C-alpha cells in the first residue's frame, strides 16, 4: 500500500496543528513507528490511518489544487511555504484567489505589472489580484455579461487594499486617470463609512459590520466612466445593544471625545459611559487609538468628498439626538401604563436639539396611536413597551442616516453619462463564530452560508461546462447542495420564522422560543442538535462548523416597530434642513430586524445572480501583525472562516488532477517500455496506465486532458520514485564493484 | 399569499387583511328591502341592499339581521352580506386568500358546519378556520391568563383561560346584550311619551344608547338624585331636527346588564356570572383570574362600566386579594385585531383546514380540527 | 568454491589484510567481495554481516575462514538495459544528470568516484552510449 518505509505522515500537536514523520516499518493490519525531524508510536482506533504526505514535487505549484492528497496538512504546508520562504502571497485554488495579508508592503502593485498582465490567460502567470481583475475585464470584453469581485475576511485582513489594487489595474488598463480619478474619490470615502460602518469587536478592533459593494461603470470604449455605491446588511441592533468588551459604531466615541471643543458646545456630550447606548460595553478607550485626534480626519474626509459643514453639523446634532435619546428614562405609573418625570433633563435637551416641542414627544413616547378607518383611538403602554419603541426610533433614525450619508457619497461619486456596462467589487465579512453567539452572529453566518450556496453552484456548473468540452458524462461529477441548511434557517418554520412568532405571540419569551425551536426540528433535522448540558442554547451545523448559538438576547435584540406618530414629530421639525430630509422617500415600520435583513440578503443576491462573480478570500495569518509571521492556528481558523477547505473538500471528491498527455510523457515514459511504446500518444497513455492502475473508474481519458482522482498521481509518482532508485542502485554498485576490482589489481601489483 | 381575518356578529361586520392593525371596511350586518310600491320608472330597483348603503336608505327600506344572538337564522340573506364583504367592499377574490372566522362558543353545530359548506362550495375559499370569540381577545389584550368577559350585540360570555389553556367547564353564556339593551331602551322610552316602533326607528334609539347612555358607580344614589334635579338630564336631536329629552333613564337602561331582573331574565349580571364563572375553577388558577379581567365588545364600552364591575367585584370578593379590571379602548375592535395576530403565527398555517382535507372527510372535520 | 577457487581467494584476502593477523575487517568484506567478482548492494552486505554495530564495523577482525561462508551467500541483462534506457530517446545520456542522479539517489556515492568511473566515456555534448558504457562496467 501507499504507506510503506521512508514514506511520511502528518501528526497532531499542541502548538501546530500538523507535524511531518516518517514511517520506520511498512503498514500491515496497532502500532505506526516513527522519526520525527525525537521517535514516535503513533497509535489507531476507530479504524482511520493518518493523513499521507505529498510528493515533493507538488509542493510549491501555483494550485493547490494540483496536489494529490488534498487535506488540511497539505493546504497548511503549501501556503506556508509559499507565504515565509517564497514571500509569494497570492494563491490558487479552484478559481478561487487566497490572498495571505503581508503586513510587509511589497512591489508587486507597481504599475509595470499591469502592463504585463493585461494580454494573458488566466493560468498563464503566477497568480496575483491583477490576475482577477484580468479576467474580470477581459470576460466584460468578451461578452456582454456585467462582471463582480466577491472579498471576504476578518477586516484585519487586507480586504480594502484588495479593492484598492483592483481598482487602480482598472484604471491604468482604461488609460483614463488623467482624464478623472473616481480612485481618489472611492478611496477619500473611506473614512466616513469605516466610521458609520465599523465596531469594535471582542476577537477585533475596527471589525466592520456591513456588506459594502462599489460598482464602476465603464464607457463603450470601456475607459472607466465614474463609480457608484451601494451597501447591504447594516447591524442594526448594535446601536442600542452591545455585548460587554464591545462598542457602538465609532462616530459615538469620536463625537463624545470631541465634547470639550467648542464647535459641539451645545450638544452638551458627556464622557462616553455617560450616555445609556455607549456605556454598556464597559470598553470605552479602543487600545493604541486616540479617538479625539480621528475626528478630525473623519470630518475632513467628509469635507473632502463635498459635503458642506452645515450638513456635517446636522450630522453631528442627530448623533447627540440620538444619545440623549437613550438616556431618556422611564416610569410606570401602573403596570399598564407608563410617564415620564416632569422638566426630565434628557428629554429636556432632546427636543430642543431636534428642535420639536417638548409636549408632543412626550404625548407620543407615552401613548400609541390606533387609527381605525373611521376614528382614532390613543392607547397607552407599558414601560416595556416604550423602551423598545424608543430603541426601534433610534435604529431607524440611524439607519435612515447612514442611507442619507450614501446618497451624498453617491452625489460626489455619481457622475452621469450612458453607463454602457459596470464591474462591481463587494466586500463583506466572513462566516464567525465565538465563545458566545448571538443574533448578529446567526445574521452574519446566515449570509455567508447563502453567499456560499451561490459559489458551489457557480463552481459546480463551471466544471459541468469544463467537462461538456471534452465530451465526459455527467455521473462522474456531483453537486454538493447546502439547500438543506438554507432551508432550516430561511424558510418558514426557519429559525429566524419562529423567532418573528415569539415577536407577535403574546408574552413571549427566549425560553419559549427555544422550546418551540426543540419542538420542531430537534429529533426531525440532522443539522440541528440542542446542546446537553442546557436549554437555553441551540446548535446548528454548517458548511465550517457546528456553532452554538445563546439564545440570551435573542429575542429582545429582533423586535423593531416603530410608530408612525413618533416619527412624524420629527418630520415637522422646522429648525433644521436635515432632519425633516431623512424620512422622505408604511408597512416596513412593522418589519422586524430578521425580516428586514433576510430582504436585504435576497435583494443583494438579486444584485449578484445578475452577474458572473470571481472570488478573492483574505487570511490573517498571525494575531499580532507581525510583519511576517505565520501562526499555524490562526492561519487553520482563517482557513475555515473563509470557507477554503469546504470548497478543498467538495474538490477532492471529484477529478482535482488533470495531465495534458505531451506533459504527461515527460516524466511518465520513464515507467514505459519504448519497446511496445505506440505512436499515438492518447492510445500510448491508454494502453499504459491500464496497466499501471488497477481500476478504470479512477481516470479518465479525454480529449486533450486525462483525470485522475485524488489518490492517484501520488502513487504514479511513487511507482516511479521506487523503480528509478532500484535501477540507481544497481548501476551504483556495478561501478563499485568495478572500481574494487581495479583497487585489487592495485593490489596484486 | 396574506389572509383574510373576518367577524361576524350579530352586530357590525368586522373584516381586513390579516396583519394590519384595524379592520379595512366595517359595516352593519344588515340585509334590506324596499317595503313600497316602486313608482318612478327608471328608479333604479334593487332586490336587496346590503350594510352601509341600508344605512341611508333605510327610510324607504324594512331591516332585518340575519344573525340573532350567536346564529345565522336565514342563510341566503347572510350569503349576500358575505358577498358584499369580499366582493365590494375588500374587492379581493376569495379564490386566493386563506379566510378566518369567528363564532361564539356552545353554538349550534349546523351553524359552523353550514357556515362551512358555503365557504368551500359557495365561495371556493382555498382554506378556512373559525376561532372562539372569547380566545382572541387574550391575543388582542398581550395575555395567556385571564377570565374573558365578551359581550357585542348577540352572545355575552364569559371564558377563562389560564396559561393557554381553556376550561370547557366554566364557560358561561348569556344572552343580555346591546340590542335587548336596545328594546328595554325602547319600552323605557315610551315611559317619557316618546315611541319607536319600526325597524329604521330602532336604529335611531340604538344611536341614543351609544351617545348617551352611561352607567351608574352606584344606582340607588343617582336613581334618587335625578328625581331630586334636573342637572342629570340631557337632550338629542333626532335627524329631523326634534329635539328630545332624556333623564335618569339614561343611566338606567345598561343597569339591565347588572339586573337582569328588569328585561324579566332570572340570572344574575356579569359581575355575578364572572364570579361564579371563577368558581367553578379551581383555586389553583382563580388568584390570577381575580387579577385579569379583560372585556371585549360593544356594549362594554358604557362609560363607568370597568369601575363599577371593580366595585361590585371587589365587594363581592374575598376581601384580601387585589381586584383588577383591563379595558383597552380598542376593545370594540380587539376580537378582530387577535384574529390579525392569530392568523399571522406561522405555527398557525399548520392549523388551517384546506379544501383537500374538506373533500376527503364532508364538512364534518370542522369540528374534529377546529376545537 | 574449490580449492583453486579457494587459493585464489585466499591470495586476494590477504591482499586486503592491512594488519598481518590474517584477517580483514566487515566493513572490508563487501570489497573483496566485489574484487572477487561480487556485485552485492550495500544492504546485501549489512544483511549478510548481521547488520553489525558501528564498532564492530570499524574494529572486529575476521579470518578467511568465517569470511567464506559470507562470500558464498552474497554469491547465492535486460533489466540492466532497461535502467540505462531509463536516462536515454537517441541512445545518450546527459552527464550532468547522470552525475546528479548517482550523487542524489539511491546508495549515493562521491561525486569523485562518478568522477572517476565517467572519466573518458562522456563526449564532447557530454552524452554518454549507456550500452557501450554497461559492456564496459560489465567487462
Ligand atoms: C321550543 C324550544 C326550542 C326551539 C324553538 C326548537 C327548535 C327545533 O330548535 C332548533 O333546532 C331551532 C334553532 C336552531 C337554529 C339554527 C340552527 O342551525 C339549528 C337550530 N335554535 C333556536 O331557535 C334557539 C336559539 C338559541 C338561543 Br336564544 N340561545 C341558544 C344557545 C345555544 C344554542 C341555541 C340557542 N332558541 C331560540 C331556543 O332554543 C329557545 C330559547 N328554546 C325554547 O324556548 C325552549 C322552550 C325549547
Ligand atoms: N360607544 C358605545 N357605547 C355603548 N354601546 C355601543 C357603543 N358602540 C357600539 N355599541 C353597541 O355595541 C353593539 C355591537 O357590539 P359589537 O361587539 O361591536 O358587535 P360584534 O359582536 O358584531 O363585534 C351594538 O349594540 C352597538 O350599538
Ligand atoms: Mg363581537
Amino acid at each position: 500500500e501507499l504507506y510503506t518505509k521512508y514514506a511520511r505522515v502528518w501528526i497532531p500537536d499542541p502548538e501546530e496543528v500538523w507535524k511531518s514523520a516518517e514511517l520506520l516499518k511498512d503498514y500491515k493490519p496497532k502500532v505506526l513507528q516513527l522519526r520525527l525531524e525525537k521517535d514516535l508510536e503513533y497509535c489507531l482506533d476507530p479504524k482511520e490511518l493518518p493523513p499521507l504526505r505529498n510528493p515533493d514535487i507538488l509542493v510549491g505549484e501555483n494550485d493547490l489544487t494540483a496536489l494529490s492528497y488534498l487535506h488540511e496538512p497539505a493546504v497548511l504546508h503549501n501556503l506556508k511555504v509559499r507565504f515565509i520562504d517564497s514571500k509569494l502571497i497570492y494563491t490558487y485554488c479552484g478559481i478561487v484567489l487566497v490572498a495571505i495579508n503581508p503586513y510587509e508592503q511589497l512591489p508587486i502593485y507597481g504599475e509595470d505589472i499591469i502592463n504585463a498582465y493585461s494580454g494573458q490567460n488566466m493560468g498563464d502567470m503566477d497568480p496575483h489580484i491583477f490576475a482577477v481583475a484580468e479576467e474580470a475585464y477581459k470576460q466584460m470584453a468578451r461578452d456582454e455579461r456585467n462582471q463582480s469581485i466577491i472579498v471576504s475576511g476578518e477586516s484585519g485582513a487586507g480586504k480594502t487594499v484588495s479593492a484598492k489594487y483592483a481598482m487602480r489595474y482598472f484604471a491604468t488598463v482604461s488609460g483614463s486617470a488623467s482624464e478623472a480619478n473616481v480612485e481618489e474619490k472611492v478611496l477619500a470615502s473611506n473614512p466616513i463609512m469605516e466610521s458609520i460602518g465599523n465596531a469594535k469587536t471582542t476577537r477585533n478592533d475596527n471589525s466592520s459590520r456591513f456588506g459594502k459593494y462599489i460598482e464602476i461603470g465603464f464607457d463603450k470604449r470601456y475607459r472607466i466612466i465614474g463609480a457608484n455605491m451601494r451597501t447591504y446588511l447594516l447591524e442594526k441592533s448594535r446601536v442600542v445593544f452591545q455585548a460587554e468588551e464591545e462598542r457602538n459604531y465609532h462616530i459615538f466615541y469620536q463625537l463624545c471625545a470631541s465634547a470639550a471643543l467648542p464647535e459641539f458646545k451645545t450638544l452638551r456630550l458627556g464622557n462616553a459611559n455617560y450616555f445609556h447606548y455607549t456605556k454598556q460595553g464597559g470598553s470605552p478607550v479602543i487600545d493604541g487609538i486616540d479617538d479625539a485626534k480621528e475626528m478630525v480626519n473623519t470630518r475632513q474626509a467628509c469635507t473632502l468628498l463635498g459635503i458642506s459643514d452645515s450638513y456635517q453639523m446636522g450630522i453631528f446634532r442627530i448623533l447627540a439626538g440620538i444619545l440623549h435619546l437613550g438616556n431618556v428614562e422611564f416610569a410606570s405609573r401602573d403596570s399598564d401604563s407608563c410617564a415620564i418625570p416632569p422638566k426630565h433633563d434628557p428629554l429636556t435637551i432632546f427636543c430642543d436639539l431636534m428642535g420639536v416641542d417638548y409636549e408632543e414627544m412626550a404625548h407620543w413616547l407615552c401613548h400609541r396611536k390606533l387609527a381605525t378607518a373611521t376614528e382614532t383611538y390613543i392607547k397607552p403602554i407599558s414601560k416595556l413597551h416604550a423602551i423598545n419603541a424608543r430603541d426601534a426610533l433610534a435604529k431607524h433614525i440611524y439607519a435612515n442616516l447612514f442611507n442619507w450619508i450614501v446618497d451624498h457619497v453617491n452625489k460626489a461619486l455619481h457622475s452621469t453619462v450612458k453607463q454602457h456596462s459596470f464591474i462591481g467589487v463587494l466586500d463583506i465579512y466572513g462566516f464567525e463564530t465565538f465563545e458566545i453567539n448571538s443574533f448578529e452572529q446567526f445574521c452574519i453566518n446566515y449570509a455567508n452560508e447563502k453567499l456560499q450556496q451561490q459559489f458551489n453552484m457557480h463552481v459546480f456548473k463551471l466544471e459541468q461546462e469544463e467537462y461538456m468540452k471534452e465530451q465526459i458524462p455527467w455521473t462522474l461529477i456531483d453537486f454538493y447542495d447546502n439547500q438543506p441548511c438554507i432551508n432550516l434557517i430561511e424558510a418558514k418554520m426557519g429559525v429566524l420564522d419562529l423567532l418573528d412568532e415569539e415577536c407577535k405571540m403574546p408574552k413571549g419569551s427566549d425560553d419559549t422560543w427555544a422550546q418551540k425551536l426543540y419542538n420542531t426540528h430537534l429529533n426531525k433535522c440532522a443539522l440541528f442538535e440542542k446542546p446537553r448540558l442546557s436549554n437555553k442554547a441551540f446548535i446548528i451545523k454548517h458548511f465550517a462548523d457546528k456553532v452554538e448559538y445563546q439564545c440570551e438576547g435573542f429575542l429582545e435584540k429582533n423586535k423593531d416597530t416603530v410608530y408612525e406618530e413618533q416619527i412624524k414629530v420629527l418630520k415637522s421639525s422646522k429648525k433644521f434642513k436635515l432632519l425633516p430630509e431623512l424620512f422622505q422617500d408604511s408597512k416596513e415600520h412593522k418589519k422586524t430586524v430578521g425580516h428586514q435583513f433576510r430582504n436585504s440578503l435576497h435583494l443583494l443576491m438579486e444584485t449578484l445572480n445578475a452577474t458572473t462573480p470571481h472570488y478573492v478570500r483574505c487570511i490573517k495569518p498571525n494575531d499580532f501583525k507581525f510583519p511576517f509571521t505565520f501562526d499555524e492556528k490562526r492561519a487553520v481558523q482563517q482557513l475555515r472562516a473563509c470557507g477554503v477547505l469546504e470548497t478543498i473538500r467538495i474538490s477532492a471528491a471529484g477529478f482535482p488532477s488533470r495531465w495534458t498527455y505531451q506533459e504527461f510523457f515527460s516524466r511518465y515514459r520513464v515507467l514505459m517500455k519504448q519497446k511496445d511504446v505506440l505512436s499515438d500518444r492518447k492510445q500510448t497513455c491508454k494502453n499504459v496506465l491500464e496497466k499501471l492502475i488497477l481500476d478504470k473508474d479512477k481516470y479518465q481519458f479525454g480529449k486533450t486532458k486525462i483525470f485522475f482522482r485524488a489518490g492517484q498521481v501520488a502513487y504514479l509518482e511513487k511507482i516511479r520514485a521506487d523503480k528509478l532508485r532500484a535501477a540507481c542502485i544497481r548501476i551504483q554498485k556495478t561501478i563499485r564493484g568495478w572500481l574494487m576490482r581495479k583497487k585489487y589489481m592495485r593490489m596484486r601489483r | 399569499t396574506t389572509a383574510l381575518v373576518c367577524d361576524n356578529g350579530s352586530g357590525l361586520v368586522k373584516a381586513g387583511f390579516a396583519g394590519d392593525d384595524a379592520p379595512r371596511a366595517v359595516f352593519p350586518s344588515i340585509v334590506g328591502r324596499p317595503r313600497h310600491q316602486g313608482v318612478m320608472v327608471g328608479m333604479g330597483q334593487k332586490d336587496s341592499y346590503v350594510g352601509d348603503e341600508a344605512q341611508s336608505k333605510r327610510g324607504i327600506l324594512t331591516l332585518k339581521y340575519p344573525i340573532e344572538h350567536g346564529i345565522i337564522t336565514n342563510w341566503d340573506d347572510m350569503e349576500k352580506i358575505w358577498h358584499h364583504t369580499f366582493y365590494n367592499e375588500l374587492r379581493v377574490a376569495p379564490e386566493e386568500h386563506p379566510t378566518l372566522l369567528t363564532e361564539a362558543p356552545l353554538n349550534p353545530k349546523a351553524n359552523r358546519e353550514k357556515m362551512t359548506q358555503i365557504m368551500f362550495e359557495t365561495f371556493n375559499v382555498p382554506a378556512m378556520y373559525v376561532a372562539i370569540q372569547a380566545v382572541l381577545s387574550l391575543y388582542a389584550s398581550g395575555r395567556t391568563t385571564g377570565i374573558v368577559l365578551d359581550s357585542g350585540d348577540g352572545v355575552t360570555h364569559n371564558v377563562p383561560i389560564y396559561e393557554g389553556y381553556a376550561l370547557p367547564h366554566a364557560i358561561m353564556r348569556l344572552d343580555l346584550a346591546g340590542r335587548d339593551l336596545t328594546d328595554y331602551l325602547m319600552k323605557i322610552l315610551t315611559e317619557r311619551g316618546y315611541s319607536f316602533v319600526t325597524t329604521a326607528e330602532r336604529e335611531i334609539v340604538r344611536d341614543i344608547k351609544e351617545k348617551l347612555c352611561y352607567v351608574a358607580l352606584d344606582f340607588e344614589n343617582e336613581m334618587a338624585t335625578a328625581a331630586s334635579s334636573s342637572s342629570l338630564e340631557k337632550s338629542y336631536e333626532l335627524p329631523d331636527g326634534q329635539v328630545i329629552t332624556i333623564g335618569n333613564e339614561r343611566f338606567r337602561c345598561p343597569e339591565t346588564l347588572f339586573q337582569p331582573s328588569f328585561i324579566g331574565m332570572e340570572s344574575a349580571g356579569i359581575h355575578e356570572t364572572t364570579y361564579n364563572s371563577i368558581m367553578k375553577c379551581d383555586i389553583d388558577i382563580r388568584k390570577d383570574l381575580y387579577a385579569n379581567n379583560v372585556m371585549s365588545g360593544g356594549t362594554t364600552m358604557y362609560p363607568g362600566i370597568a369601575d363599577r364591575m371593580q366595585k361590585e367585584i371587589t365587594a363581592l370578593a374575598p376581601s384580601t386579594m387585589k381586584i383588577k379590571i383591563i379595558a383597552p379602548p380598542e376593545r370594540k375592535y380587539s376580537v378582530w385585531i387577535g384574529g390579525s395576530i392569530l392568523a399571522s403565527l406561522s405555527t398557525f398555517q399548520q392549523m388551517w383546514i384546506t379544501k383537500q382535507e374538506y373533500d376527503e372527510a364532508g364538512p364534518s372535520i370542522v369540528h374534529r380540527k377546529c376545537f | 568454491f574449490n580449492k583453486d577457487q579457494l587459493e585464489e581467494f585466499k591470495e586476494a584476502f590477504e591482499l586486503f589484510d592491512r594488519v598481518g593477523d590474517g584477517k580483514i575487517l566487515y566493513s572490508q568484506c563487501g570489497d573483496v567481495m566485489r574484487a572477487l567478482g561480487q556485485n552485492p548492494t550495500n544492504a546485501e552486505v549489512l544483511k549478510v554481516l548481521g547488520n553489525p554495530k558501528s564498532d564492530e564495523l570499524k574494529s572486529r577482525r575476521v579470518d578467511f575462514e568465517t569470511f567464506l561462508p559470507m562470500l558464498q551467500a552474497v554469491a547465492k541483462y535486460e533489466d540492466y538495459l532497461e535502467g540505462f534506457r531509463v536516462f536515454d530517446g537517441n541512445g545518450k545520456v546527459m552527464g550532468a544528470e547522470l552525475r546528479h542522479v548517482l550523487t542524489t539517489l539511491g546508495e549515493k556515492m562521491t561525486e569523485e568516484e562518478v568522477e572517476t568511473v565517467l572519466a573518458g566515456h562522456e563526449d564532447s555534448n557530454g552524452c554518454i552510449n549507456y550500452e557501450a558504457f554497461l559492456k564496459h562496467i560489465l567487462s
